[PDB]
């Protein structure tokens, strides 16, 4: 039977400094015991000084990032180019995620 | 009484549908365009009036392609012309999806015909303000067509419509009479450039830009392509030379 | 568009009246008159068949009095066809009530529902109202014998005696003159016949031009009975009351 | 007050002007057609007039093949004529699919007539300015001619004619049957029936025909087909050697 | 005449005109002037913002559709919002599904087709706004003129609005000049600000009254208001 | 399950209903009133699936109160029980059925007689002298079959209930935290605040 | 008749135009914006002395940082307010912040042209335009104190001061002369109270008029009668001082 | 597109008249005459087959139609409207009755359904009333033989005998002089042929006249045998010949 | 599918169908309401164009939306039913979700909204009805009286009237109702209400129904006598002068 999920592995780490913050993640992407790519970026710059990573099932991680980036884009269009504070981006991502409460994005996301 | 000309699907006492007749008036008011069926393809040409110097030359293309083998040109309300092509494109996609083979020109013709005719059945829509000359090459030959706002259409040896439709038709008839065996793809292209120049007299106030396209089994492999560069300039001269 | 032909059946007049309802009432006022007289031990329904012929079959007939429930019946004034549409939905409402509560539908609830349906055609939908006025005669264990009336407007009211259709102004006056609270069914059966007999637009008031019904509680039982008089029964009672 | 002439609703006289006017539209093409029944075939004839020298004479037709067995000729504007032909073809296809046999000529006629009746009653649909003559060699009724109009009316015919000069063709044909005393053309070959059609067509219209002034359709057991300019020319010659 | 055929967009006049569309075109000319012009590296939009009282703001007339596309309006503001917003999606769609920036010429075809639909069906109404689209794509700099009639035309320059005829003549005269103002943004804008002022009459373009947008080779579509336009006045 | 008892005496209907509300390992409440008043002379007790229980009860209550206002009259207990059954019988074949069992006790002011209706979640209705839902009936029906008489007073009825409740408290696995008793008669619905030791 | 969303030969929308005529008949409402907050005032205008004046709600709160006043067919404002409040609350739920006064206004204005018997563009189901105008006044971190005029046309302007209603052209004239970029909240209150008094038929008092403001500190508040009564008295005195 | 005619086309006039119903009745008046007579053991319905061209074949056009094996119909007015009414009528007989009770509906009931169809065409949006008046004759076990008339308004009444169309008034009179409650079926067939003669101007024979009856069961017309309770249809159309034979004794 | 815009703006800024709806109210029977210090009373005149009715069953002019709130009206009767039903349903729904019966302001605001909705929705005409809604908020003893009209506008009144001759009876009330001192008695409050209806009912003991609503769902309708008694005492106050 078709299983809509998979696990591409990888790992991501985030630490916040007093006037800075870091978000890292290995670049290895896999499937079972094989390696799909030794270099497949997993942490992104989404604008407004926000970095984001949705690790777990790559296809889901990609869709989420993509959607959030598009979120920022329309935030500007609809609110006079206002900058999306990080706490606002967080609440927005919650709705993006909960929106699929019954068919979850199989990812642990960090920003 | 009267008022028969105020609603679209209404029959007048003489069995006419005035609103469709009024759409024609909008077509006769537009630029002139033509189609010349040749021995193994068809050629399309149109007059593109240059409103001013500010128009970017060669940038406001009017001739349209349907699928990969059909060409469409039209006179009248341009937006309506597009709407009709958009539909033509879907109609073609649908036919190819189910039957595999690309849509035969005759078949494509009727698809447009029924859609246009449909817009003369209800008073909640307006008839199309365009006449359309289209055609291409298929399983068996080349086909040229012209579709009126009434939804009426027929196959033609040559066809024209627009402001200078009569000048054009005069020229076309001569061609038919003076070339009984058939015209060639190469020939029809030039000839077309000439008819356009001649028919431009009925609008000789504004300067114009020429546009040709063709579909020939031997010359374009049965695919619709626009005439550009050398072949285009060659036809421009052939005309500019015969207009004097 | 179509807006051109929309009569706008549900709009107000500068005076605040509903055109169609008013005109529908005007229509009713030409239909065979129908009387409703409520006694202490029963109810009477009398109606005059508008237009008749020797060949008109009166035995297999029913154009004014209809049985809704086992305890409710109505007298119709207006478009018979419209009436049936309403009657049928009223017969359904009665059963849904019974299936839901295992009790017969109280007279007013059935009347209000039907009136609400009429009211609807008065405020939305752009359809013409029903050219019908009803006299409801029924019984329930809360108010006993009841008599109601409903017209095209969707408005309804209760009465001791009432009439709908033609000559109601004359009819209401006569009833209001000889009616008395203590009356007995048979007294009403005569008041009903006398009144029609004086307002009829016909020569004589023969049996073949009438429909009669009573809702009595035949003492020798303890339940309620609906009697729809047969031609012969009307001919008799028409002679007893001294109208021969 | 004055709109009872724009939509299909009754006029005080109890008439439907839009339906009458739609009838007017059927003569707009100034063409005449006629159908007759052979012993075991049906032949239709229809004037062909190609005024413009720029037209492709081969695409100018008012005769249609609805099914392997039914043919239909139309009297009215080509756009409505094609709308009707398409719907008829579809109706015929579907009928075969659902009931397991070819839709009979008369049944397709009734169906189309019913569809037309609806444009007569529903306000948003306009009648089609056309008259449809259906022909075939039905497997149960034999040679058949059924015609429907914008009123939603239809009936079978021993023979018929439609167009501006429809009346002369009809009385001509009537007179010929008053003579022969049979309701058809006593001939075994369709070629002769086709000739009778062209002949009596000429006599009534008082006009001679060249191979491109006509359009012929023939229906035979299990097949309906149209003739070519050449098949017609061959027919035209045969008649020439009798007069 | 006209009176009987201007009841709605679905009606053709005896001469073949669509009056409702013609009336919409009129709301455009009654609108404030805006200008468009492009070189081979940049495309510029200049617009005159109109205000109500001296207590009211100056209603914007420039909208960004994507990082490489935008437009100026003349006519009903709401209609420009609806149209620009539709254009914003089309652009966004092209990005997400094909990871491709939308061709300016195509944005035009899209607009034209959207407009046309409101001129053939009952109940609708033509859009009552004119638009000037500029952008830089895989084929260079671009300028488009959009008319509610559904007509979209690619030009080197042009203007719409009241007295727009002035600027339009100036540009038709200055053509050979500005079309070669490549690699020099500041100049193309000045050429536009001189074309615009060729339609002034009432007042003179002030700081909170002028509006300018630009896009090109290495310039993302950006708008300038207030003090930012001061150096061009 | 919970305890839902109902006994119809000479001039009234008495309803006894457990006060415990247990979720898993804990008794979240020991003073729950598993009853709703549908009208001044009609009371309904209920037991079953967690959410469905109160939701359905309150839903029925709303409808009968709406009927009362619209008609300025009170439906007979019989009419009410028929409406309640019809609702359950609809739910039984729906996407997500209400899993609720109810007892409708009311005093018909028209016939001046108390009435008790038992309806399970399937829409199975039946009128009885006494009834119960769930495992309750298994211990109580034999006691009532024995000590019940049609002329009993409200007082005898309460003793008979007490008898049932004690039996339930001796043989049943669950500690249902006692009951809440209510009486429906010609004078409406009243609660016996003292049954914790009556 | 003729389409409800039809163009006049001058290029205007008939229904929207007539819509405005209805607003001209409405009770006056004025708004003044200062760097200390925005003030909104309205003419109650009871149609009979038996009508309890404080049941007249022409000044309403959208959110804690946004309030607004209406003029014209007030009943048509109810759903616009509802839409506005929802937009505000909703925006906060999605972004954990306050909706910008301009954004809130734009959203309300979007409802404006959603009318017609079937305009091909979406699903604008509403038989006619709104017959009321709104003065939306609030504060946000990006653009501070703001006053907006939202019309049934669908467009909105930002005003330093603005009046709508029967005495609008009159009061607007006054506001043109009284307003300056440095008015204090106290000045603005009086200034609104003063210009209202001029255009009202009735002798303005704390019963046929109502005040309110929005300040970054305490948000939007509606001045109760006692507070307004004094501001009215304080005004009568400064005028009697020259 | 889409039928934007969701409103009524038949409405009340200040006087109280419903214009379109009136006009539809006017259409019926112009229609060819048709009649129906009820005897003690059957009913007869008849009309004139007005051929619209000698080339047309009048058999291919029936004005007398079978609705159920014991019910037939005839009309006056607009033929096409009748045709579609007949299809709908035959169908509603099944869907609203046979498919539920396993037996054909009694005459009054099917009439009621037909009348409903027509009533709706009087009030629904975007339509005109039917331009016909019908005469339905049938028989059922508990009601016996019956005759009904349905008007464009959707109203219907039971008759002993009546006529509709052109010379309805003249024929309704003639029928009143020749009708009595003892007529045998053959008698009514006679009275019918006579009443119809006054309405027909030209050829009056079995090919210009269409006539059918509701009488005894026709086991020979059933098509099969083996079910005792299935005895055949009571509706029978007289043949061109059967008519001429009776025309001689006219 | 019928969505014709029936309520639209005319050149002068009026919506004629709403205005004509108001004319329907002017034609309705008169209705008045006056709030005392501990009660509210609603009076309604009864037509006489036709008399011979059955008052037991004929729908009365005052209706209970809930046990603590009542509503009276002037205009088309059929229309008022549709509004009463919606109001009643909303009453129960509010109790079910808020677990508290509706306040009078709330119920009024709901009824008004429905009325307003019908003034700008395609395919429908406005309600030819104007209403008076009165009662007492839950657990509150301050009387409430409100009025709604076809347009959807609503507000509270110390006393108010609608219907035919409301113009006259309002005059009476304006110069007979002292806000300073409201009818501090159920009795004198009913008196004031009958007094005002007499200015227009022209001798009608059986043409004047009255309902009295006191705090905590205490509503009751007076009988002819009890009313006729007030009629008697009032006609004396006149002759005794």
């Amino acid at each position: 039977q078709f299983n809509p999920y998979g696990d591409n592995g990888g790992t991501i780490l985030g630490i916040a400094g007093e006037d800075f913050a870091v978000l890292a993640g290995d670049t290895r992407n896999i499937t079972d015991y094989s390696i799909n790519s030794r270099y497949e970026p997993k942490v992104f710059d989404c604008g407004d000084n926000i970095v984001m990573s949705a690790n777990g099932f790559a296809a889901d991680g990609d869709a989420l990032v993509k959607r959030f980036k598009n979120s920022v884009k329309w935030y500007h269009f609809d609110h006079n180019d206002k900058k999306l504070s990080i706490n606002s981006a967080a609440r927005n991502i919650q709705h993006l995620l909960y929106g699929k409460r019954f068919f979850p994005y199989y990812v642990h996301t960090i920003i | 009484g009267t008022g028969y000309d105020l609603s679209n699907s209404v029959f007048s006492p003489d069995g006419r549908n005035f609103q469709v007749e009024y759409a024609v008036k909008a077509v006769e008011n537009g630029t002139t365009s033509i189609g010349i069926k040749c021995n193994d393809g068809v050629v399309f040409a149109v007059e593109k009036l240059i409103t001013s110097k500010l128009l970017v030359p060669q940038k406001n293309v009017k001739i349209q392609v349907v699928d990969r083998h059909i060409g469409c040109v039209y006179s009248g309300l341009i937006p309506d012309g597009r709407h009709l092509v958009n539909r033509g494109r879907e109609e073609a996609a649908s036919f190819k999806k189910l039957y595999k083979t690309p849509i035969p020109i005759p078949a494509f013709a009727d698809r447009l015909g029924q859609y246009v005719q449909a817009h003369t059945l209800y008073n909640s829509v307006r008839p199309f303000g365009v006449s359309t000359i289209f055609g291409g090459v298929d399983k068996n030959g080349a086909h040229l067509y012209m579709l009126e706002p009434s939804g009426s259409y027929w196959g033609y040896k040559g066809a024209a419509t627009g402001k200078g439709r009569q000048s054009a038709k005069a020229e076309l008839e001569k061609l038919v009479d003076h070339h009984p065996e058939g015209l060639s793809a190469r020939e029809a292209v030039k000839q077309a450039a000439k008819i356009i120049y001649l028919a431009h007299e009925d609008n000789k106030e504004k300067d114009f830009e020429l546009e040709i396209s063709w579909c020939s089994l031997s010359e374009t492999n049965g695919l619709h392509k626009f005439v550009k560069g050398d072949l285009l300039q060659e036809a421009i001269d052939f005309a500019q030379k015969e207009i004097n | 568009g179509s807006r051109r032909y929309d009569s706008r059946t549900t709009i107000f007049s500068p005076e605040g009246r509903l055109y169609q309802v008013e005109y529908a009432l005007e229509s009713i006022s030409h239909a065979g008159t129908a009387i409703g007289i409520m006694a202490s031990d029963g109810i009477v329904l009398a109606a005059e068949r508008k237009v008749t012929s020797t060949l008109l079959e009166q035995d297999t007939s029913t154009e004014k009095l209809y049985k809704l429930n086992d305890k409710i019946a109505v007298a119709v004034a207006g478009l018979t066809a419209d009436a049936e549409i309403l009657i049928n939905t009223a017969r359904i409402h009665a059963q849904n009530y019974l299936k839901t509560y295992n009790e017969d539908i109280p007279v007013e609830i059935l009347v209000r529902r039907l009136s609400d349906i009429k009211q609807g055609y008065t405020q939305h939908g752009g359809l013409r109202p029903f050219g019908v006025s009803f006299i409801y005669a029924g019984y329930d264990d809360r108010y006993g014998y009841q008599l109601y009336t409903s017209n095209p407007s969707g408005n309804y009211t209760g009465w001791k005696a009432i009439s709908v259709g033609a000559n109601t102004s004359a009819a209401q006056t006569l009833l209001q003159m000889d009616y008395k609270d203590d009356m007995k069914v048979d007294d009403a059966i005569e008041l009903a016949l006398k009144t029609l007999s004086k307002t009829t637009d016909s020569s004589a008031l023969t049996y073949d031009r009438l429909e009669f019904a009573t809702i009595r509680k035949g003492a020798n039982d303890g339940e309620v009975y609906q009697k729809i008089f047969k031609p012969q029964e009307i001919k008799d009672i028409l002679v007893k009351t001294g109208i021969t | 007050a004055g709109y009872d002439r724009h939509i299909t609703i009754f006029s005080p006289e109890g008439r439907l002007y839009q339906v009458e006017y739609a009838f007017k539209a059927t003569n707009q093409t100034n063409i005449n057609s006629l159908a007759v029944r052979g012993k075991d075939c049906t032949v239709v004839i229809s004037q062909k007039k190609v005024p413009d020298k720029l037209l492709d004479p081969t695409t100018v037709s008012y005769i249609f093949c609805i099914s392997r067995t039914i043919g239909m000729v139309v009297n009215g504007p080509i756009p409505d004529a094609r709308n009707a032909a398409l719907r008829a073809k579809a109706e015929a296809a579907e009928f075969r699919y659902k009931y397991g046999y070819d839709m009979p000529c008369d049944v397709l006629a009734k169906r189309m007539a019913n569809l037309s009746q609806i444009y007569t009653q529903r306000a948003y649909m306009r009648p089609l300015g056309v008259i449809l003559t259906f022909v075939s060699v039905d497997e149960e009724l034999g040679p058949s001619i059924y015609k429907t109009d914008p009123a939603g009316y239809y009936v079978g015919y021993k023979a018929t004619a439609t167009g501006p000069k429809q009346q002369e063709i009809t009385t001509n044909l009537e007179n010929h049957f008053k003579k022969s005393k049979i309701d058809h053309i006593n001939e075994e070959s369709w070629e002769k029936v086709v000739e009778f059609a062209i002949t009596h067509m000429i006599d009534a219209l008082g006009t001679e025909f060249s191979k491109n002034d006509l359009e012929v359709g023939v229906a035979t057991k299990d097949k309906f087909f149209t003739l070519s300019a050449e098949n017609i020319e061959e027919r035209l010659v045969a008649i020439a050697e009798q007069d | 005449f006209r009176n009987n055929y201007d009841g709605d967009t679905v009606t053709f006049s005896p001469t073949g005109r669509l009056f409702q569309v013609e009336y919409a075109l009129e709301a455009i000319k009654q609108g404030s002037v805006t200008v468009g012009l492009r070189s081979n590296t940049h495309a510029v939009l200049v617009a005159l913002k109109r205000n109500a009282d001296e207590l009211s703001s100056y209603q914007k007339k420039i909208i960004k559709c994507d990082e490489h596309m935008g437009l100026s309006l003349a006519g009903l503001a709401p209609d420009a919002r609806v149209l620009s917003n539709y254009l914003r999606q089309q652009c966004n769609y092209s990005s997400l599904v094909f990871n491709r920036k939308l061709a300016v010429e195509r944005a035009g075809h899209l607009l034209c087709d959207k407009a046309q639909k409101n001129t053939q069906s009952y109940g609708g109404r033509p859009y009552g706004v004119g638009l000037l689209i500029i952008g830089y794509d895989k084929s260079g700099a671009h300028l488009l003129e959009f008319q509610p009639s559904g007509n979209v035309t690619e030009l080197y320059g042009t203007a719409i609005g009241a007295r727009s005829q002035g600027a339009k003549t100036y540009l038709e005269r200055t053509l050979d000049t500005f079309i070669k103002i490549d690699g020099n943004p500041d100049e193309l804008i000045k050429a536009g600000v001189e074309a615009i002022s060729q339609s002034l009459r009432d007042e003179s373009l002030t700081v909170d009254n002028l509006s300018i947008a630009i896009v090109g080779k290495d310039t993302p579509f950006t708008i300038y208001d207030g003090e930012a336009v001061a150096k061009y006045i | 399950m919970d305890i839902i008892l109902g006994i119809r005496v000479q001039d009234s209907v008495i309803l006894a209903s457990s006060k415990a509300v247990t979720r898993g390992i804990s008794v979240l409440k020991d003073s729950d009133d598993k009853t709703r008043q549908l009208s001044p002379h009609t009371l309904m007790s209920f037991a079953g699936e967690a959410g469905d229980t109160v939701q359905f009860a309150e839903y029925i209550q709303a409808n009968i109160q709406l009927y009362s206002i619209r008609e300025d009259y009170e439906l007979s207990p019989q009419a009410v029980s028929s409406f309640v059954r019809q609702e359950l019988a609809k739910s039984i074949r729906s996407r997500r059925p209400y899993q609720v069992n109810v007892l409708i006790g009311g005093y018909d002011k028209k016939k001046n007689k108390p009435e008790l209706y038992q309806i399970d979640y399937l829409g199975t209705k039946v009128e009885l002298p006494y009834g119960a839902h769930g495992y309750s009936g298994f211990y109580t029906f034999s006691l009532l079959d024995h000590h019940y008489r049609p002329d009993m007073t409200t007082e005898e009825g309460l003793d008979l209930l007490k008898l049932c409740v004690q039996e339930l408290e001796k043989r049943m696995p669950m500690d249902f935290k006692g009951v809440i008793v209510k009486i429906v008669d010609k004078d409406g619905i009243r609660q016996v605040d003292d049954f914790q030791a009556q | 008749d003729r389409g409800v969303s039809t163009f006049s030969p001058e290029g205007r929308l008939f229904q929207v135009e007539y819509s405005l005529e209805a607003i001209k008949l409405g009770s006056t409402a004025i708004g003044i914006a200062t760097k200390e907050g925005v003030v909104l005032g309205v003419e109650k205008r009871a149609t009979s002395p038996l009508l309890e004046s404080d049941s007249i709600e022409k000044i309403v709160e959208i959110d804690r940082h946004i309030g607004c006043a209406m003029s014209g067919l007030t009943a048509d404002a109810r759903s616009m307010i509802e839409h506005a409040r929802t937009a505000a609350v909703t925006h906060n739920l999605y972004y954990d912040e306050d909706i910008n006064v301009e954004s809130l206004t734009q959203s309300v204005c979007d409802l404006a042209l959603r009318f017609g018997e079937g305009a091909s563009g979406e699903e604008r189901l509403m038989s006619r335009p709104f017959g009321v105008a709104l003065l939306i006044a609030g504060h946000d971190a990006d653009d501070g104190y703001q006053l907006f005029h939202a019309e049934p046309s669908g467009t909105f302007y930002r005003y330093n001061a603005k009046a709508i209603g029967s005495g609008s052209e009159g009061a607007q004239a006054e506001l043109l002369n009284e307003w300056h970029s440095s008015l204090t909240l106290k000045e603005a209150e009086l200034l609104v109270l003063k210009i209202l008094k001029q255009v009202m038929e009735e002798k303005l008092d704390e019963n046929n008029a109502q005040l309110s403001c929005i300040t970054k500190q305490d948000g939007f508040k509606i001045y109760d009668n006692e507070k307004t009564a004094e501001l009215i008295k304080e005004l009568k005195e400064k005028e009697a001082a020259e | 597109m889409t039928d934007r005619y969701s409103f009524s086309l038949t409405t009340f006039s200040p006087s109280g008249k419903l214009g379109q119903i009136d006009y539809a009745l006017t259409a019926v008046k112009q229609g060819v005459t048709s009649l129906g007579i009820k005897a003690t053991n059957g009913v007869v319905i008849a009309t004139e087959k007005k051929s619209s061209s000698p080339l047309a074949m009048s058999e291919t056009l029936s004005k007398v139609s079978l609705l159920t094996p014991d019910i037939g119909a005839v009309y006056s007015g607009m033929g096409p409207d009748y045709r579609v009414l007949v299809d709908k009528s035959r169908k509603v007989a099944h869907t609203s009755y046979k498919r539920i009770y396993g037996e054909y509906p009694p005459t009054k009931l099917l009439v009621s359904e037909v009348a409903k169809i027509m009533q709706e065409a009087t009030q629904s949006g975007g339509v005109r009333p039917f331009g016909v008046s019908l005469l339905i004759a049938g028989h059922d076990e508990f009601n016996g033989f019956s005759l009904y008339q349905v008007d464009p308004s959707g109203s219907y009444f039971p008759w002993k005998a009546t006529a509709i169309g052109k010379g309805s008034v003249a024929a309704k009179t003639f029928l009143e002089k020749r009708w009595n409650d003892e007529l045998e079926l053959e008698d009514a067939i006679h009275i019918a042929l006579l009443t119809l003669k006054e309405s027909v101007e030209g050829e009056f024979n079995g090919d210009t006249i269409e006539l059918a009856i509701i009488g005894d069961e026709n086991p020979d017309l059933l098509g099969y045998t083996g079910i005792p309770t299935d005895k055949g249809p009571r509706f029978r159309k007289l043949t061109s010949q059967e008519i001429n034979d009776r025309l001689e004794a006219l | 599918g019928y969505d014709r815009a029936l309520s639209i703006f005319s050149p002068d800024g009026h919506i004629f169908q709403v205005e004509y709806a108001l004319e329907a109210v002017k034609r309705g029977t008169c209705a008045v309401g006056v709030k005392g210090k501990n009660c509210v009373v609603l009076g309604c005149e009864r037509r006489s164009t036709l008399k011979l009715q059955d008052t037991r069953i004929t729908p009365s002019k005052v209706s209970k939306i809930d046990s603590h709130v009542v509503l009276s009206f002037s205009g088309l009767n059929a229309d008022s039913r549709i509004l009463i039903e919606k109001a009643r349903v909303e009453a129960q729904s509010h109790r079910l979700t808020l677990e508290d019966p509706v306040t009078v302001e709330y119920l009024t605001r709901y009824v008004a909204g429905v009325q307003q909705r019908y003034t700008q929705s395609g395919g429908v005409r406005p309600f030819g009805v104007s209403t008076l809604i009165a009662g007492f908020d839950p657990r509150d003893d301050e009387p409430k009286l409100y009025q709604t009209e076809p347009s959807g506008i609503y507000s509270s009144w110390s006393a108010q009237t609608i219907g035919r001759n409301s113009k006259t009876v309002r005059e009476f009330l304006e110069k007979n109702y002292d806000r300073k001192e409201p009818p501090a008695t159920v009795e004198e409050c009913v008196k004031l209400t009958v007094r005002s209806l007499l200015e227009v009912v022209q001798t009608g003991a059986k043409n004047i129904e009255i309902t009295v609503v006191k705090p905590d769902s205490d509503i009751v309708a007076l009988s002819s006598e009890e009313i006729n008694q007030y009629v008697t005492q009032i006609e004396q106050e006149k002759q005794e002068q």
